[PDB]
RNA sequence: AGCUUUGCGCAGUGGCAGUAUCGUAGCCAAUGAGGUCUAUCCGAGGCGCGAUUUGCUAAUUGAAAACUUCCCAAUAGCCGUGACGACUAGUCGGCACUGGCAAUUUUUGACAGUCUCGAGACUGG
């Protein structure tokens, strides 16, 4: 349980973006990204002891409605050195594999 | 009987060159 | 033959043998597949007509 | 006092088909769209342009199908023997490891089956 992710989750939604240039897109994604619509948090997984950017990362958005037009007008956009891919945000943790465990025997 | 190979390995290893035992 | 001594058919024979060469496994999700898949194997073979009989 | 008609809105339960559904700060239209059976008759939309869904799950390919490896080492009862020690060549206690532990008193099985009202009987041909 890496106590990271108890900093975007305001009861927004999550954008999961994979395909990014590990060289670059340390905050990139953020200025890309902060024209729609304020100020947020937009983060790049980046592991440690090597500095090397292992690919994806998250970007949080306050509305569904404003997640489903940046979806659709940055789905294969230009950032940094390559285009980016979307997809929706799993945090599949332990709160809710243990009632997936509940449900599959139902 | 029998036991599980053990291969060595070739890749991604920050070891010597040549192989360990 | 894998540690639990099962037969090791010829693909993931040569799947664990590149796994091992290269230095890396399965994703979490591909193991408990296929340690699902095993126990579903084991369940089935250590093993409704008389409730259609019932009902009929 | 209750029954019942029409239009609209909201839900539930079913059937059918995906060569069709939708949009129209574009144009025309009951002051008439459109008429190839069918006309002193009929009576509503037409044309042009534009677009061609989302969540969940399973399965495969591959070395890897994206959400924060191996592997050494290491660690991990009794009878004899060797010392150390204690008590009178003998005895005892603890420690240690350089052989052994399925042949009546024990730890390598006289057990298993049967029958009768907690207790006994029968068989192993």
């Amino acid at each position: 349980e890496d106590p990271s992710l108890l900093e975007w989750d305001a009861d927004d939604f999550r954008i999961f973006c994979g395909d990014l240039g590990n060289e670059v897109n340390d905050d990139i994604l953020a200025r890309a990204f902060s024209r729609f619509p304020s100020f947020l948090k937009a983060k790049v997984i980046r592991d440690k002891r090597t500095g090397k950017t292992k690919g994806y990362g998250f970007v949080s958005f306050k509305d569904p409605s404003d997640y489903v037009r940046a979806m659709r007008e940055m789905n294969g956009k230009y950032v940094g050195s390559r285009p980016i891919k979307l997809r929706k945000s799993m945090w599949k943790d332990r709160n809710l594999d243990v009632v997936r465990k509940k449900q599959k025997e139902k | 009987v029998s036991q599980k190979r053990k291969y060595r390995q070739y890749m991604n290893r920050k070891g010597g060159f040549n192989r360990p035992l | 033959v894998d540690e639990t001594g099962r037969k090791l058919t010829p693909k993931e024979a040569f799947r664990q043998l590149s796994h091992r060469f290269h230095g890396k496994g399965s994703g979490k999700m591909k193991t408990e597949r296929r340690m699902k898949k095993l126990d579903e194997e084991a369940l089935l073979k250590k093993m409704l007509g008389t409730v259609a009989l019932l009902q009929e």
